[PDB]
RNA sequence: UUGGCGGUACUUUAUAUCCAUCUAGAGGAGCCUGUUCUAUAAUCGAUAAACCCCGCUCUACCUCACCAUCUCUUGCUAAUUCAGCCUAUAUACCGCCAUCUUCAGCAAACCCUAAAAAGGUAUUAAAGUAAGCAAAAGAAUCAAACAUAAAAACGUUAGGUCAAGGUGUAGCCAAUGAAAUGGGAAGAAAUGGGCUACAUUUUCUUAUAAAAGAACAUUACUAUACCCUUUAUGAAACUAAAGGACUAAGGAGGAUUUAGU
């Protein structure tokens, strides 16, 4: 009957069956079927001037017509193709990059922060994650809740970068107010000539020790991998850095800018002694180069030069000059960071 | 970032355009409803819209409207700083400005009073106006604690020697108490043509209601629909229920009652005429006398009526028997 | 209720109104000037200003009346009291000058003297403890008091009395024996105080 | 440091809660206030689960004397309970609550009434490989 | 719980329309009836008639107008006249409109032997009432 | 660090409610009706609270989905190797609901934290903020109130309903489909609900619930049963009503339970 028919809306909601007993507490795919359907075209292939074909042809007044059975199937089997090119489509996708991993979320880039109050775009930033978990907790709307808490980082390649933590219950949700509360915690670190930082940096956040050191042009970025991302986003190209302890990536993310930004430049050295700050390269020979030199009064009193230093090294940096074989994971041939 | 469409607010310049809108609207209203233009007034307007889109909507909210933009439009949602950002108030950072603002008023007058230095009751009768009022006023939102600290500073302002100059700040926030007196309300004495006084009253009980009419001068002469109260009432509670509100005030035998009773049963058409009787027997008797019959019951009608059966239950409030489990 | 909290009961005594001024206690006084400003419930079919309206009899009535049938219950009062009228009439025409003087021929003080004479000090309210059912003595506040006397005699009439009798003749032939303190409905109160004095040791065994 | 410092056997708990509780309140040993209050003792409760214990204390008929009998009593409810363990009458002694007890008032009222009464005669959504697909 | 006629909450990205908002029980007092004949007024015949030709009416309406249409028709009948009131999305050439609106005004005529008319109001959008 | 339940039995709390108080009932007899059981060749579903005069505001045929027997094979439609299908899964669902419930919560987007597994209050105020959903308000019961209706989010019970209808998956197409005829029975049975009576505040008669005249224990009260007639509906009386007699039991109903402010 006529009169028992129903709409798609209510078809395709009871085929599914999304809202259910089963589904809230433990595959059918809806399709459209009026996506390719113009609207005067029937089985028949009657031609209905003004609806579905021109009103007046060639100065021609049309009149209703019907297409021949050859005319008609040709019609039906380009509907038949365009359909099963429609689900072609559906099937291809652009494929974006992976991070640290296929099937991880750590280094994987999500594009720049929303827009400002004011419009102010920040397409210059680039958004990199360094942790996703997917946490559940035990609250009555689900008996276990569910909620994912995404930690990101942001920079502009040019000394200015960020991070932050963003929790919500949907992953797209926790993305959005990660990578936006990021842009509003920009820390500036300073790069020596724009590749390096400007001297060794140890730490101990917590329980992670970071040890980073300056190196030469082209010696790359020898690094965790969470610290070559954030490397990235900050802009230096040439350290190596080693990790030691607890790999909390937290602790990480937020020894290393403590560390990054807490760096003296050469500028305020020369400042803070009142002393020439000159620099010796191997490949220039003696020539002395001058890098920093105070603002103010040039100082007379040499800096005490000690016969024998009290600096408090490193086991681990000094077992190499010792003599001492290294593991056989060290300085491996690795692709280009 | 969510679907949910961002918050709609007005502009000034947005609520300028809709009261031209508005003006041209009543223009054209006025042409329509053939009046003229220049006296059209708001009243006129919401006549005319509901001869021109009648609509029996129970809620008269969702009924057409074309009603003047300060109205319909919230009041408060008006720019509050320049083309160069500053600020038109010097509290505007307070969150608060005009809750504030009258704050900074009110304690500046109690200092000048405390400092420089009757009876009080220079107003009677008058309540402080409610948080919904003061709302108004302020055109901001007011918590609770809010409301109690701002009258706490008004009532310190009337402690003090009050100029006439704060009487008038005080009286801003006093509003007339409402004053309802539950007095009767004495009908008139018409005349007969015979030229005898006489006053009548409806009353109503259950679903019964009488129409009596009470004579200034009689010897007790009471007929019911046309025919005697001891015959149309055989039952004695019925004519005792007459005899209230004549042997209340002692009137007894000295008025004529002519009642017309139709509706209800028995006992609900005695009742209906003992409030008709009691309430035409008022323009007869001294004012102290309707308090007194008003202190018994004698001129409140009944509201007690019978209530509806409701589906799935036996009766009113009768339920069906819970099945033995 | 269709009468709001704030309504207030009426107050039916014709005297008070007409009272003096002066002879109204400030109390009193404060009520009435309150009351101009309230709002006053109606009052009922039942409450008049008659001086032959008896709260007590009014109230009997009420418990005798089945199904809403207040003409047949005020009837089967209305024969009551002559039915005992006319008994006191027999016995006083029937007696010598000396006895005559003791008779009482009014009805209305025969049966507000004979429901007093069943009225009960103390009760027995029948609780549960260790798996039995222990009443304890109880004290009976003045409403419960008076009910169970009008209860009981109501209850004695309609069930004990033989199947041709009326009960304007078993309620009379009972208001007029209890008057006497020698009726059943005495020793259905004398019964309730025995069993007390017989449990006046377990009282302790009362949670209310 | 200090600041974050500060069937059978119910019945014989509960009957020798009430007989040492009886003698705590005969002595100033917990207050002077408390001794003056003169307190009755009704009965002691334990819960089946033991969470608290209900002392029932025999109330007046002054309403003022009982709600500053009540305030008291609990006060010190917390301290008497310090007494019981320090004097080693039970190893562990539950929250005690004090609960009223109008029942003496109404044992009295009995007797005066029967004395008058008239007896008679005799994972892939969670993963990135969606997303990075497109 | 009651699930006749009410559009469920969703999380708050739900757009719903003025007709859709509100619950069966408002009816009469904040919406009005869709359809307006004489045939369920007291002592009147019909309304059997009446309500059948207005299922028809709502099906064919939807089908003739497959996507195009905002919201619910309205139905006015006045006499023997039909007149069809229904809110259009723009998303049709002009022209086609006036074919659909001869072709359904004629076709409707002669199944139901009365004057039959089509008023059609476009909007740019479905119009939101608030977003539940 | 949280969530839970354990014996949360403790203090306040419920409000026609847990006990108490009050009124009329149920529990006994007779019937009416649903269910279970037995049982029949002979539906199905509901079946603790939240089933049991339930889907049915309604089964003599029809209704009908059941059973026996006989018959039809492109078998409702414009077309279709198609029509049709009350065939299985309500544990695939839509739809419409029960329930806690007139319970009070559900809370998106922002902001803050010496890092956050989470938390975010102080009013003589100390980091929270500006918006929704429900409640409230509003409207209905045709003045006014009150009351009653209606309203009551998210979850709980894979709660109920493939047999209102639609529908996913699987199954039948000379049969699990279509049509015709005749049947779909009963109780030394249990139980739920309703109805009537058991009487004297009653029975009958006239009025009318006023009053009066009679009846008033062996059939006086008392049969909406069985049986006997007439009548209404219908093609069909197997139905209903009205008389007629026949009249049996019942004498106010154990623990226990229902409703009412
Ligand atoms: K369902
Ligand atoms: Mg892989
Ligand atoms: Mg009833
Ligand atoms: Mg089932
Ligand atoms: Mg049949
Ligand atoms: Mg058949
Ligand atoms: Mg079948
Ligand atoms: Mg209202
Ligand atoms: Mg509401
Ligand atoms: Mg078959
Ligand atoms: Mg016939």
């Amino acid at each position: 009957s006529f009169f028992t028919k129903l709409t798609a809306e209510e078809l395709w909601k009871g085929a599914l069956a999304e809202t259910g007993a089963g589904a809230r507490k433990g595959k059918k795919k809806r399709k459209d079927l009026n996506r390719g359907q113009i609207i005067g075209e029937g089985r028949s292939g009657f031609l209905w001037p003004g609806l579905n074909v021109p009103l007046i042809k060639s100065g021609v007044v049309q009149n209703i017509g019907q297409r021949s059975k050859e005319e008609q199937q040709k019609v039906e089997a380009t509907m038949v193709e365009q359909r099963e090119e429609w689900d072609r489509k559906r099937k291809i996708k652009v494929k974006r990059e992976r991070g640290w991993s296929g099937n991880t979320w750590g280094g994987v880039s999500i594009g720049p922060p929303d827009p400002g109050p004011n419009g102010e775009t920040y397409e210059d930033f680039d958004t990199r994650i360094l942790e996703v978990r997917n946490v559940f907790n035990m609250t009555a709307k689900e008996g276990r809740k569910k909620s994912v808490r995404v930690l990101v980082a942001v920079g502009n390649g040019n000394g200015a970068a960020g991070f932050a933590i963003g929790k919500a219950a949907d992953r797209g949700d926790a993305f959005r107010k990660a990578k936006n509360r990021a842009i509003h915690y920009l820390h500036y670190i300073e790069r020596y000539e724009g590749h390096t930082i400007f001297h060794d940096i140890s730490l101990r956040f917590k329980r992670t020790q970071i040890r980073m050191k300056k190196q030469p042009r082209g010696y790359g970025l020898r690094c965790h991998r969470a610290i070559i991302t954030i490397c990235r986003l900050i802009g230096i190209k040439d350290m190596y850095a080693r990790v030691t302890g607890s790999m909390n990536m937290l602790n990480l993310t937020r020894g290393l800018f403590h560390g990054l930004a807490r760096q003296e430049t050469h500028q305020h050295l020369a400042d803070k002694k009142g002393l020439h700050v000159v620099e010796f390269r191997e490949e220039c020979g003696p020539l002395p180069i001058v890098v920093a030199s105070p603002h103010g009064a040039l100082s007379k009193e040499p800096e005490p030069e000690p016969e024998v230093p009290d600096t408090k090294l490193d086991w681990q940096d000094v077992k190499a000059m010792q003599g001492l074989k290294r593991s056989v994971w060290f300085n491996l041939k690795r692709p280009a960071t | 970032n969510v679907q949910a469409s961002r918050q709609e607010s007005y502009t000034e310049d947005f609520i300028k355009k809709q009261i031209e809108e508005f003006n041209i609207g009543k223009r054209h209203l006025a042409n329509m409803m053939g009046e003229d233009p220049e006296t059209f007034a708001e009243e006129d307007i919401d006549r005319a819209i509901a001869y021109l889109f009648p609509s029996g909507l129970f809620e008269k909210r969702a009924r057409p409207m074309m009603k003047h933009p300060e109205h319909i439009f919230p009041k408060q949602r008006a720019t509050q700083w320049g083309e160069d950002g500053r600020p038109f108030h010097f509290l505007f950072y307070t969150g608060k400005q005009s809750y504030y603002s009258l704050m900074h008023d009110v304690y500046g007058k109690v200092m000048q009073l405390e400092k420089h230095r009757a009876e009080s009751r220079d107003l009677i009768g008058s309540r402080w106006l409610i948080k919904e009022e003061l709302e108004e006023m302020l055109v901001e939102k007011l918590s609770d604690e809010d409301y109690a600290q701002f009258i706490r500073l008004l009532e310190k302002l009337l402690t003090l020697p009050c100029g006439p100059a704060e009487e008038e700040f005080v009286q801003r926030f006093r509003r007339s108490v409402t004053i309802q007196s539950k007095k009767q309300l004495i009908e008139p004495v018409q005349y007969d043509e015979q030229g005898m006084a006489f006053s009548t009253s409806e009353g109503r009980r259950k679903s019964a209601t009488a129409q009596a009419v009470v004579y200034e001068h009689g010897s007790g002469k009471i007929h019911v629909n046309g025919v005697d109260y001891l015959i149309y009432f055989p039952i004695t509670q019925d004519r005792e229920q007459l005899m209230f509100p004549f042997h209340f005030l002692d009137r007894l035998e000295r008025h004529d009652v002519t009642c017309t009773v139709s509706g209800g049963g028995r006992s609900a058409q005695a009742g209906a005429i003992r409030l008709a009787m009691a309430r035409a027997l008022c323009s007869f008797v001294t004012e102290d006398e309707v308090e007194w019959m008003r202190q018994a019951g004698l001129l409140t009608p009944d509201p007690r009526i019978r209530e509806r059966k409701k589906p799935g239950q036996e009766g009113a409030r009768r339920k069906f028997t819970w099945k033995k489990r | 209720s269709r009468y709001a909290p704030e309504f207030r009961e009426p107050l039916i005594d014709k005297e008070y109104y007409r009272k003096p001024v002066a002879e109204l206690t400030e109390e009193e006084k404060y009520d009435q000037e309150l009351k101009k400003t309230q709002f006053i419930k109606a009052a009922a079919a039942t409450e008049t200003s008659s001086v032959f309206a008896d709260p007590v009899i009014s109230k009997f009535t009420n418990m005798m009346m089945k199904g809403g049938n207040k003409v047949l219950a005020r009837s089967l009062m209305a024969q009551t009291l002559e039915a005992v009228k006319r008994k006191q009439f027999e016995k006083y025409r029937a007696a010598s000058a000396e006895e005559q003087a003791t008779i009482e021929r009014n009805p209305y003080r025969i049966f507000h003297e004979a429901l007093k004479n069943c009225e009960p000090v103390i009760g027995l309210v029948p609780i549960l403890k260790g798996g039995h059912f222990y009443q304890v003595p109880v004290p009976l506040a003045d409403r419960r008091r008076r009910f169970l006397a009008m209860k009981w005699m109501i209850t004695e009439c309609r069930e004990n009395k033989p199947r041709r009798t009326l009960m304007p003749e078993k309620l009379s032939h009972e208001l007029l024996e209890a008057f006497h303190n020698r009726g059943p409905v005495i020793k259905r109160k004398h019964n309730m105080h025995k069993m007390a004095e017989a449990n006046r040791a377990l009282a302790h065994y009362r949670w209310w | 440091n200090l600041l974050k410092k500060f069937s059978i056997r119910l019945r014989v708990l509960n009957g020798l809660l009430y007989k040492s509780l009886t003698e705590l309140l005969c002595t100033p040993q917990v207050s002077q206030e408390v001794y003056d209050l003169n307190v009755e003792l009704s009965k002691v409760s334990v819960t089946s689960d033991f969470s608290a214990c209900r002392v029932y204390w025999k109330t007046g008929v002054s309403a003022e004397q009982n709600k500053h009998t009540e305030s008291v009593l609990q006060r010190s409810a917390a301290y008497m309970r310090h007494l019981l363990i320090s004097q080693q009458t039970l190893r562990n002694v539950p929250p005690i609550v004090f609960v009223q007890d109008k029942r003496d008032l109404v044992l009295a009222e009995v007797d005066r009434l029967l004395a008058e009464a008239d007896f008679g005669p005799p994972h892939r959504d969670a993963s990135p490989r969606s997303f990075l697909l497109g | 719980k009651n699930r006749a006629a009410r559009v469920r909450v969703a999380k708050g990205n739900k757009p719903v329309s003025y007709e859709e908002a509100h619950a069966p029980h408002y009816i009469a007092h904040r919406k009005g009836w869709l359809s307006l004949h004489t045939g369920n007024l007291d002592g009147e015949d019909h309304a059997a008639e009446r309500t059948l030709e207005d299922v028809f009416l709502r099906k064919f309406m939807m089908g003739t107008f497959p996507g195009c249409l905002a919201d619910q028709i309205v139905l006015k009948r006045r006499a023997n006249q039909v007149d069809i009131c229904a809110l259009v999305l723009r998303q049709l050439p002009a022209h086609k409109f006036y074919f659909l609106v001869g072709y359904s005004e004629t076709l409707l005529s002669h199944f139901y032997k009365c004057p039959v008319r089509l008023h059609l109001q476009t909007v740019p959008s479905k119009v939101v009432y608030k977003y539940i």
